[PDB]
């Protein structure tokens, strides 16, 4: 049928896996997916034990593509040591600034995600799976609902899938504008019909999740890897990129590059290579000043030779690369990051509620040259004191990127201090 | 207050979709905002009854989620990204073009109730910055002439 208008985000791949079809900016329906050998990995998976599938996903070195990079197999193993029923949740909230990697899988190759969900659900013994897609992805929502009907039609969903005795329904839930609803416990609260308030962890969802039951939450891009792991075997999958951080990775690249878009590359690719080898270098061939890893980290031009992997010295995060060049004001950019966290704190934790607000409100005064000496000292203090008593990652990192700009671009901040 | 049959039928479809009625709350509110061009406060008591939830639960949920608007009826929501990448690449040019064409700023509605500009955080299309939506449709802003063409399609 007809879907809402979607901008045609550029997509390029060196691996031809996640983006084999999604490199073309249009919906690939079940026939095209089947033509490329789609749903054969599901047929293979259903002739394996759930435990075998977990073992392959473990040995694959697949890490959470949501941004934390938690080992996916090890998450599943924690879930299955707890009695059922169990739930599988696909996190499609994708609301990090600069981050548009998951939507191109959803909107262009939805059956890659659906096949991943069915295999993962079977591996953990979940008969009920959810996609939680952000409200601002209405096309993604309608495309997934249509795709799910296609899968049902072909007998990949419903009861007794392909005579396996395995039952699965996939329910598509929509967000309604809250970044925090991407936090796995806030997501689950939203699925339960409530406000997106994160829960104290532990327990982690794999112990106590949806309706208090063992629940695996995985990112769109994580799940999209599962069909490849089963199809190729974990061994062949480990041939892709470095053996310790293996498999394809999507890199959404934006700001001051000639070729902004999503790049499928191995995680041994360096940040410099992403910008200059793949994204066509900078607009006007201007010097890179900084790279914002979404709203999480700020890397200086001295940090471009780092691997795009989940290693301690790696880029990590979502793989999100926002490029700022020599004429971009770092304090102006820090203000946009502060404004983001101000708008998105859920307010359960006091230092997060007041800290996100005050960090933005004071940094606006600093930017407009209306800050008192007290406001300056205030801004520094609140930036270092958003984290205390926080029960989720938003409070933990709301000051992180901005602190890194203060440390890495002091001369620029000092200009504002006068 | 009563839901017109064509809306009530859609609401019941959402309530029947998930295993538990209360899971349908955001799909129902999206559906109500789609029908009326906002969330009528009088709509919330009947929705609570259909979801078998307390009214205060439903009111709290409407308050929490930024896409829901209880204040202004608008046929078309022009959602304009004001986050880091769209700001770097020309949110201000988009807002200037929107003001030149429609005579309104963020948070305002045109006198005919046709268009409301809604400033939003990152819409997840940052490579196509600066980004805007017109209801469910999403676009890169190129220029005032191009924006005028796009807007002419919404009648
Ligand atoms: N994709 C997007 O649009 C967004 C992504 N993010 C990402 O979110 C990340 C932070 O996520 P969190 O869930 O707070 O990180 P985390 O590191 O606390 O947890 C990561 C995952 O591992 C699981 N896990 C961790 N320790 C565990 C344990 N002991 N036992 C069992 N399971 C365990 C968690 O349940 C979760 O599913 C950031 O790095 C950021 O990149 C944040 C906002 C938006
Ligand atoms: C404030 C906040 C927002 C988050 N938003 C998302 C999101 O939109 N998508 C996502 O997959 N993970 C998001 N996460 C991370 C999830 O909590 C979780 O780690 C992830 O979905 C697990 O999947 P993965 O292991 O496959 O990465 C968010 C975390 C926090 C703290
Ligand atoms: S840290 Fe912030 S966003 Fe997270 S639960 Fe606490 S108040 Fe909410
Ligand atoms: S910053 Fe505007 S779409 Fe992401
Ligand atoms: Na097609
Ligand atoms: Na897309």
């Amino acid at each position: 049928r007809s879907y809402p208008a979607i901008p045609r985000i550029y997509a390029e791949t060196t691996l031809n896996m996640l983006l084999k079809r999604a490199k073309k900016p249009r919906v690939h329906s079940i026939d095209e997916y089947l033509k490329d050998g789609g749903y054969q990995a599901l047929e293979k998976a259903l002739n394996m034990s759930p435990e075998e599938i977990i073992d392959w996903v473990d040995k694959s070195t697949l890490r959470g593509r949501g941004g934390a990079g938690f080992p996916t197999g090890k998450k599943w193993k924690f879930a299955v040591q707890n009695p059922g029923p169990r739930y599988f949740i696909c996190n499609a909230d994708e609301m990090e600034p600069g981050t548009f990697k998951d939507r191109i899988i959803i909107e262009r190759d939805p059956h890659l995600l659906i096949e991943g969900i069915i295999i993962s659900s079977y591996a953990i013994g979940a008969n009920e799976a959810y996609i939680y897609i952000r409200g601002e992805y209405p096309a993604g929502y309608y495309i997934l609902r249509d795709a799910i009907e296609e899968a049902k039609k072909k007998g990949f969903l419903g009861k007794n899938i392909l005579g396996s005795g395995f039952d699965l329904e996939i329910y598509v839930a929509r967000g309604a504008g809250a970044y925090i609803c991407g936090e796995e416990t806030a997501l689950i609260e939203s699925l339960e019909g409530k406000r997106g308030h994160p829960r104290l962890k532990p327990p982690y969802p794999v112990q106590k999740g949806l309706w208090g039951k063992p629940t695996v939450v995985n990112n769109v891009e994580t799940i999209a890897n599962v069909p490849f792991i089963i199809s190729m075997g974990w061994e062949e999958y480990r041939y892709i990129g470095p053996s310790d951080y293996a498999g394809p990775k999507l890199f959404p690249v934006s700001g001051k590059v000639k070729k902004p878009g999503v790049y499928e590359l191995p995680m041994n690719t360096t940040l410099r290579e992403v910008i200059f080898k793949y994204a066509g270098g900078t607009l006007g061939n201007k010097k890179v000043k900084a790279v914002f890893s979404g709203a999480l980290d700020c890397f200086s031009s001295e940090e471009l030779d780092i691997p795009m992997d989940y290693s301690p010295l790696g880029f990590g995060g979502t793989g999100t690369v926002i490029v700022l060049t020599e004429e971009d004001d770092i304090v102006e950019a820090a203000l946009k990051i502060a404004e983001f966290y101000e708008h998105e704190t859920c307010g359960q934790c006091t230092p997060c509620r007041v800290g996100c607000y005050e960090q933005a409100n004071l940094l606006e005064k600093i930017y407009k040259g209306e800050a008192t000496e007290q406001d300056w000292e205030g801004f520094d203090f609140v930036n270092r004191n958003i984290q205390p008593t926080s029960i989720c990652g938003l409070g933990a990192v709301a000051g992180r990127l901005i602190r890194q700009t203060l440390e890495k671009f002091p001369e620029e901040w000092e200009k504002y201090r006068k | 207050f009563e839901f017109p049959e064509e809306l009530k039928t859609k609401l019941q479809e959402h309530i029947n979709y998930f295993p538990k009625k209360r899971q349908a709350i955001l799909l129902c509110l999206h559906e109500i905002q789609n029908y009326y061009g906002y969330i009528p406060p009088e709509s919330l008591k009947p929705l609570a009854d259909m979801l078998e939830l307390p009214l205060n639960h439903v009111e709290g949920v409407v308050a929490f989620y930024d896409m829901f608007d209880r204040e202004d009826k608008a046929k078309y929501r022009i959602r304009v990204c004001v986050s880091i990448v769209c700001h770097l690449m020309g949110t201000n040019k988009l807002l200037k073009a929107l003001e030149n064409i429609l005579g309104i700023k963020p948070g305002e509605v045109t006198p005919d109730g046709k268009f409301k500009i809604v400033p939003v955080q990152c819409l997840g299309a940052c490579s196509e910055a600066p980004v805007f939506m017109v209801n469910d449709d999403e676009y890169k802003f190129e220029s005032e002439v191009q924006l005028n063409e796009i807007l002419s399609r919404y009648t």
